[PDB]
């Protein structure tokens, strides 16, 4: 997963979960990447699928 | 199965928009970004109950898709959860609307603008969207936006979430009904 093309003002709402380093399951890549940007690059990908 | 219920493709989960029909042929509408690249759809995560196969997909530019039912026994309710839907209508600024999705359930709000352009990036730009102050979260894509017994739109996407509040854009259902020659029932 690459978040360099973020942030984005909007995300589609399909469900394809990713597990972040904050133990939060992110609903999709766009949601995860916007959170990474919002964390100023501190959040990282733990693994694919639900946490 | 009815509007708002979960639907699974080989890739992920979306929500069923509205059950529609043409003559004696039954289909269901959902988001184009969900039908894009999907062939078969199932009713459960186990992929044991088949629903049907993608018959059309339009995304980006628009955001709608249609799936032809191949499952002959599953009930195909012309409702949204328990809400009967009897017709389709055009959104208007100030209209009170309700959305149902497989992740967040039912949330209400109002239409705040029409003909909005949403850039999901990478060339995925959708036009002519209904803007609202209703929230939506991953899994809610394709779910219905209705107003009383009137079908209004299909969930496309937006920002924010249901806890803090958000902005969600919807594809006008009238356009999809017209493109495929189908009608709600």
């Amino acid at each position: 997963v690459d978040c360099s093309e973020y942030p984005k003002p909007a995300c589609t709402s399909e469900y394809r979960p990713l597990c972040g380093s904050d133990n939060k399951t992110y609903g999709n890549k766009c949601n995860f990447c916007n959170a990474v940007v919002e964390s100023n690059g501190t959040l990282t990908l733990s693994h694919f699928g639900k946490c | 199965i009815s509007g708002g219920d979960a639907i699974y493709s080989s890739t992920g989960r979306c929500s069923l928009g509205f059950n529609v029909r043409s003559g004696s042929t039954y289909y269901f509408l959902t988001a184009g970004h969900c039908t894009d690249g999907a062939t078969t759809w199932w009713a459960n995560s186990a992929r044991t109950t088949v629903l049907g196969t993608t018959s059309g997909s339009s995304f980006p530019n628009n955001d709608y898709g249609i799936v032809r039912y191949t499952n002959t026994t599953i009930p195909k309710d012309g409702t949204v959860g328990g809400q009967d839907i009897t017709s389709a209508a055009n959104a208007t600024v100030g209209m009170a609307v309700t959305r149902r999705g497989s992740t967040t359930g039912t949330h209400s709000g109002s239409v705040t603008a029409l003909n909005a352009t949403v850039n999901y990036g990478g060339g995925d730009v959708v036009y002519g969207m209904i803007r609202t102050n209703v929230c939506a979260e991953p899994g809610d894509s394709g779910g219905p936006l209705y107003s009383g017994t009137r079908a209004i739109g299909l969930t496309s996407g937006g920002s924010g979430n249901c806890s803090s509040g958000g902005t969600t854009f919807f594809q006008p259902v009238t356009e999809a009904l017209v493109a495929y020659g189908v009608s709600v029932y």
